[PDB]
């Protein structure tokens, strides 16, 4: 159904660099790195992107996102991350938040070099999405964007962010990307129509 | 010889001394803080007080240390950054 299984938007600090890269379903795996190829079929290259606001300090971090990450869609819409960089990648996913054992959105996950972790489960998302939906339905009195956080992945490239680091939010990191899984987004647009 | 570092459960710096790495278990990296010798796979679980315990670590394999230990940032470009880099690759390629 989804012409593209996800669309990626790159950011350096709080400025979006480049156009949102849309990944086609014909491409399960996509690579996000810092090198040549100024085009991109299954390669979103950050090494040739302009940014007037870029600072020397940001350029330094861009040099370390070597081979970057590899985003892989399995089955209907489950996601996996492969760290091809020499430096860990920091991810933000409700999936890991749980699997880890912590509360909803209350953990930053450090994915190590060469690691290959699953960071998003479609079903768990669809279920959890219906839950909180009906939960809000139950707000009776007398006399929606909270749901798409579950269908989204945010990951930083060389700088972590959180209680253990000098950065409070991902928007303070030198280079990160926001990922909207389209299939999960459909279910969202379904859990509401169907609600 | 080799100025080395890693960013695992904190970070650490050290000295890789090629001539000492003559067996998988040979402590050939010396912490630049405690000055002790560490086998490549133990050096990777040695950060000094740098802690980092409110972040979930996924996929940390100590055996995957060849992806963890990197050449110091001490960029003196020219052909020393490349020469020492090539010698670091040799260390990695040896007992696998
Ligand atoms: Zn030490």
């Amino acid at each position: 159904a989804p012409e593209y299984w996800c669309s990626i938007a790159y950011f350096e600090m709080d400025v979006q660099v480049g156009e949102t890269f849309k990944v086609p379903s014909s491409c399960p795996i996509v690579t996000v790195d810092g090198y040549v190829d100024p085009s991109g079929g299954d390669r979103f290259c950050l090494g040739q992107l302009s940014n007037v606001h870029r600072t020397e300090a940001i350029e330094r971090a861009r040099l370390h996102i070597g081979k970057g990450v590899q985003l892989e869609c399995k089955g209907e819409g489950d996601v996996w991350v492969r760290c091809l960089s020499d430096h860990a990648v920091f991810v933000q996913s409700y999936y890991l938040d749980r699997e880890a054992g912590r509360a909803p959105g209350d953990a930053v996950h450090k994915i190590y070099p060469s690691a290959y972790i699953k960071v998003f489960d479609l079903r768990q998302c669809h279920r959890q999405m219906q839950q909180q939906a009906a939960t809000a339905q139950a707000a009776a009195a007398a006399q929606v964007d909270d749901l798409r956080r579950l269908c989204i992945l945010r990951m930083s490239f060389v700088k972590g962010w959180g209680p253990d680091y000098p950065r409070q939010s991902i928007k303070e990191t030198p280079c990160w990307i926001e990922i909207h899984l389209h299939r999960a987004l459909q279910l969202l647009d379904e859990v509401l129509h169907t609600m | 010889h080799m100025r080395v570092y890693h960013e695992c459960f904190g970070k650490c710096k050290g000295l890789l001394v090629p001539e000492l790495y003559s067996s998988p278990s040979a402590a050939c990296i010396q912490c630049l803080d405690c000055r002790l010798m560490y086998p490549p796979h133990k050096f990777v679980v040695h950060s000094h007080k740098a802690l980092e315990n409110r972040t979930c670590h996924w996929g940390f394999d100590s055996a995957n240390w060849r992806a963890y230990i990197l050449l110091s940032q001490d960029y003196t470009g020219k052909e020393e950054q490349a020469r020492l880099g090539r010698c670091l690759d040799d260390v990695k390629e040896k007992f696998d």
